[PDB]
């Protein structure tokens, strides 16, 4: 298992709020795991390194929230032929 | 039970078949009852996860139905009617 | 590629369709309180029945248990699951 | 084909009077073919010999028209295990 906190299908709630600092706090455990960040229902949010950051002791942290980032995200990897997820609801 | 996910997914921001009356798409046909008198249409619908968000057609198709018109007295009439489905949704600041 | 004309008809007669009710509506005992998501899809009989002065009603109804989120204020959220009743079977009745 | 008229895919229009008589005049070629009266979605309408009356050189003759009758009808006919269909649609 790469995240520290284990899965529920039940998302983990965050409270957010448009225009501040949004963390996704999916921790994992080594430096060299491919995490994708995912939003219901069909975008994928790309680490490019300066509005989406992949930070592996935080997870992801987004400058900005705008209206994109509200509802059902996920973050993915798979390890060892399994894929893992964690759920998260954005509440505004 | 439904588990969660697709509890989210049937209300969160979808094409969603709904009854469509004729005359709210050709509201010029106002003398006339067409029959059936209301269609089946895709439409965009949802919570978006927010109040302050709503589900707004993001792309569209065309499709065409046969119906019938009854007429006041002239005779009755097919008639090809092309309507606007919603092909994909998103949620976008009201 | 043209829709036949009984499948228009057949489309739009009379009809269990999915829409959005929203869950403080179904529980008014609970309007202090949030949902998430705060609607949720149920079967509802819709349809136009060949004729104005007919309307669509349920015949049959049968529950439906759904997962959800509320959010509380000053208190933790919780993971619950809620019934509602469907519309299973409709048939055409005068207004 | 044991129809007379054949109305297969667009239906023939019939109007009809609350209370009065209603024809769904499906007449057929022999009087030994069977021929049964379906009203969209399930219904079934059997002849009962008085409130619904078959007469295969007239069709269906309804004595007293409800309601219930209203809509798209279909009468169904098997020759030599061949589904045949007319339409008609009652109109008020």
């Amino acid at each position: 298992r790469p995240f520290v906190e284990m899965y529920s299908e039940i998302p983990e709630i965050i409270h957010m709020t448009e225009g501040r600092e949004l963390v996704i706090p999916c921790r994992v455990t080594s430096p060299n795991i491919t995490v994708t960040l995912k939003k219901f229902p069909l975008d994928t949010l790309i680490p490019d390194g300066k509005r989406i950051i992949w930070d592996s002791r935080k997870g992801f942290i987004i400058s900005n929230a705008t209206y994109k980032e509200i509802g059902l995200l996920t973050c993915e990897a798979t390890v060892n032929g399994h894929l893992y997820k964690t759920n998260y609801l954005t509440h505004r | 039970v439904v588990p969660f996910q697709e509890v989210w997914g049937r209300s969160y921001c979808r094409a969603l078949e709904r009854l469509v009356d004729v005359v709210s798409e050709y509201p010029s046909e106002v003398e006339h009852m067409f029959s059936p008198s209301c269609v089946s249409l895709l439409r965009c619908t949802g919570c978006c996860g927010d109040e302050n968000l709503h589900c707004v057609p993001v792309e569209t198709a065309n499709v065409t139905m046969q119906l019938l018109k009854i007429r006041s007295g002239d005779r009755p009439s097919y008639v090809e009617l092309t309507f606007s489905q919603h092909v994909r949704c998103e949620c976008r600041p009201l």
